[PDB]
RNA sequence: GCCGUCGCUGGCAGUCGGCAGAGCGAGAAAGAGAGUGGCGCGGACGCUACGCCGCGACGAGUAGGAGGGCCGCUGCGGUGAGCCUUGAAGCCUAGGGCGCGGGCCCGGGUGGAGCCGCCGCAGGUGCAGAUCUUGGUGGUAGUAGCAAAUAUUCAAACGAG
RNA sequence: UGGAAUGCGAGUGCCUAGUGGGCCACUUUUGGUAAGCAGAACUGGCGCUGCGGGAUGAACCGAACGCCGGGUUAAGGCGCC
RNA sequence: AGGGCGUGAAACCGUUAAGAGGUAAACGGGUGGGGUCCGCGCAGUCCGCCCGGAGGAUUCAACCCGGCGGCGCGGUCCGGC
């Protein structure tokens, strides 16, 4: 909608809402980041600390494949078996606690974030954390590493 | 000769919402007229969220719903939420409530109607309660979105804590000149 | 017997004149519709006296008698017979007017059916 | 020259670049002929699967 | 007195009518509230609630910003049982007007074939200038000028000359 | 017994154009013989501003401006223009 | 519409009609005068209720039959959705 942008606004204005002292120039103070270290200081400054210089060792040939490590919450633990799951966890009175496969849902490691429901569970993860194996035997259950 | 500056004699408040839908216009004509025949500020509070934008009416999660209803002494309440009350998954128990909003989520209206509590609309909130007694009035998170954590005080800048405006975070993105105490100086 | 208007209040004008675009008297390629002159040192937009005046919002006329004709009757304009039983009830009010691309033929049977549901014609004899 | 506050960017269109710009208006035309290749090959083999092996 | 802006986030769903009782300008936190013992068929306007109405104050403006345009141009989706050879667009007008204004509608002439109103959409959308680009036309102006190299005259003929 | 008088609704968060050549004036004051010169401090104007007066007039005095009617002044005047 | 011919604007020029003319022309506010046409004006707008005098209908109220519509806290009719 051109009728809706500000060009239909200044027609009769002479300097088209950009100064009469000073004109729309081309380029007055450089192109893209000219000057981030001469006359743009303040400014590179002022709100982007630490863009100049190098920092930290160079890995050349990346693997975000390699580095694909997925995390997951014991917070939302229960959100990714189904919800039956749970109520005949709750209903059980031998103690047959369901057993968590994380890898099937699609995580690696299982980090111990939020409160755990009172019912043993079976964590079939790649990776734990110390906190999280701290809450799952604090409230019972198991964890079982795979690779 | 008049010396009154100009500069603050409009108030830049709302008067009508900005939005073209119809439902949330009538909800509106509804109010107006509870707002200027009840003698209850509830109506006036609902009616200015009802003109606000997206951003100020906030979605609230339903545990946080949970937690100020297990606050004491508002039993057998109902909760008003002007914005949009949404599912919050990390939650096992649920009781029953009485909850209005404009509009709530599926996941959240499975988890309603199953713990057996009711789900009202502003208009049968207005049947039920003309003036709104034995309402609690919530709202969302106002400064939770990711947008006010760059606002604030500038980045680069002793006792700023504000996340810059970065394309993509690393190792070599914004960390070696203003953030190093060894190369240059840090704030 | 012309056709009477319900009220008949005292039209008031504050000013009759058209607002005429400055230099309008010099240049052909000037026309006389007002556009507002925008310069550094102009002697009409900063407002001297004894020059062109500049259309500003006093000088609007009141509601009561604001698009009014002189007859006392706001217009309205009419294309076919079908938009007289619009203004058959809005009578001793508002007036009609037909368009000028209706052809003769169709003039008479709008100022027909106007006569016979008493609306007053602006222009009754336009074609004949 | 920038303003007071915005991300840092670096756009790749300092060179000629609108020599070289695809457009994708074949799209819906290259759909029905793939669509028609398809048919074509499955209608030439018979019996056989349209996928392949 | 009139126009607009701002504020009172002021008032109006109460047009509650023989299914009736016509109000909440009044100095004084709160009900013209339910109970239980001692003839005549009658009543103006309203309210596109993005509308209507009442109070007060305010009104300069460069660069600049924002809002409203039922201001204007071109094309598209809808719509007007739209207009039109019993005369479309364009153009002219010492005519009637309207709007603060952008502009718009009628009357008269020319014209001969298409055009417009409303809700939306889109842009190659508005000129007084840029020693602006193209085309055309004035004052200058019947003016400068038809002045380098000695020189033409008479009679007759053709021919309208 | 909202712990002086008077007055006024306040606080707060984004996005952000233009500007970054100035000039003049009571008072103070640097350099200079001085300047309608150059450079400062407070405040107000011009810039951005029309109006009445100073005959004239970017800065002086009064006074700031929607469109009009009645009245009244300021600064200035009341021989004629 | 007369062979570079649809429509034929503006700048410019010619003719006719009208008005005017020593402070270059032109402009703003306010009037006055003269023309162009317009109000198809020139004994001046109608609309309800009542009174009085002159006229005309196959007519008023109230009953009978048929059809249609509205409502029914029929305190709580029967039956469907
Ligand atoms: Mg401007
Ligand atoms: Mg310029
Ligand atoms: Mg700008
Ligand atoms: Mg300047
Ligand atoms: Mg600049
Ligand atoms: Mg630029
Ligand atoms: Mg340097
Ligand atoms: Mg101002
Ligand atoms: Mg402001
Ligand atoms: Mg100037
Ligand atoms: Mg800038
Ligand atoms: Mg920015
Ligand atoms: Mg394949
Ligand atoms: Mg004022
Ligand atoms: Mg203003
Ligand atoms: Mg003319
Ligand atoms: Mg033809
Ligand atoms: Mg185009
Ligand atoms: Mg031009
Ligand atoms: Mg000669
Ligand atoms: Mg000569
Ligand atoms: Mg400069
Ligand atoms: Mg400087
Ligand atoms: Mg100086
Ligand atoms: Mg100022
Ligand atoms: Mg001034
Ligand atoms: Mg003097
Ligand atoms: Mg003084
Ligand atoms: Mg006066
Ligand atoms: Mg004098
Ligand atoms: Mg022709
Ligand atoms: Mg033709
Ligand atoms: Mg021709």
């Amino acid at each position: 909608p051109s009728r809706l942008r500000k060009t239909r606004k200044l027609r009769g204005h002479v300097s088209h809402g950009h100064g009469r002292i000073g004109k729309h120039r081309k380029h007055p103070g450089g192109r893209g980041n000219a000057g981030g270290m001469h006359h743009h200081r303040i400014n590179f400054d002022k709100y982007h600390p630490g863009y100049f210089g190098k920092v930290g060792m160079r890995h050349y040939h990346l693997k975000r494949n390699q580095s694909f490590c997925p995390t997951v919450n014991l917070d939302k633990l229960w959100t990714l078996v189904s919800e039956q799951t749970r109520v005949n966890a709750a209903k059980n009175k031998t103690g047959a606690a369901p057993i968590i496969d994380v890898v099937r849902s699609g995580y690696y490691k299982v980090l111990g974030k939020g409160k755990l429901p009172k019912q043993p569970v079976i964590v079939k993860a790649k990776f734990f954390s110390r906190r999280a194996e701290e809450k799952i035997k604090g409230v019972g259950g198991a964890c079982v590493l795979v690779a | 000769g008049v010396d009154i500056r100009h500069n603050k004699d409009r108030k830049v408040r709302r008067k009508e919402p900005k939005s073209q839908d119809i439902y949330l216009r009538l909800l509106v004509k509804l109010y107006r007229f509870l707002a200027r025949r009840t003698n209850s500020t509830f109506n006036q509070v609902v009616l200015k969220r009802l003109f606000m934008s997206r951003t100020n009416r906030p979605p609230l999660s339903l545990s946080r719903m949970i937690r100020k209803m297990k606050l004491p002494g508002r039993e057998n309440k109902t909760a008003v939420v002007v914005g949009t009350v949404t599912d919050d998954v990390r939650v096992q128990e649920v009781p029953k409530l009485k909850v209005c909003a404009l509009r709530v989520t599926s996941r959240a209206r499975s988890r309603i109607l199953k713990a057996g509590g009711k789900i009202l609309t502003f208009d049968q909130l207005a049947l039920d309660s003309p003036k709104g007694r034995g309402t609690v009035l919530l709202s969302g998170p106002r400064k939770g979105r990711e947008v006010y954590r760059h606002f604030g005080k500038a980045p680069g800048t002793p006792h700023s804590h504000t996340k810059p405006y970065v394309r993509s975070k690393g190792r070599k993105f914004e960390r070696a000149r203003g953030r190093r105490a060894s190369r240059g100086y840090k704030n | 017997a012309a056709l009477r208007p319900l009220v008949k209040p005292k039209i008031v004008k504050k000013r009759t004149k058209k607002f005429i675009r400055h230099q309008s008297d010099r240049y052909v390629k000037i026309k006389r519709n007002w556009r507002k002159p925008r310069g550094i040192d102009n002697r009409v937009r900063r407002r001297f006296k004894g020059q062109i005046l500049m259309p500003n919002i006093g000088y609007g006329s009141n509601k009561k008698t604001k698009h009014m004709l002189p007859s006392g009757f706001r217009k309205f304009l009419v294309h076919n017979v079908k938009e007289l039983e619009v203004l058959l009830m809005c009578n001793k009010s508002y007036c009609a007017e037909i368009a000028h691309n209706v052809s003769s033929k169709n003039r008479k049977a709008i100022v027909e059916r106007a006569a016979q549901l008493a609306i007053r014609v602006t222009n009754p004899n336009a074609r004949l | 020259a920038p303003s007071r506050n915005g991300m840092i960017l670096k756009p790749h269109f300092h060179k000629d670049w609108q020599r070289r710009v695809a457009t994708w208006f074949n799209q819906p035309a290259r759909k029905i002929r793939r669509r028609k290749a398809r048919q074509a090959r499955a209608r030439r083999i018979a019996p056989r699967p349209a996928a392949g092996p």
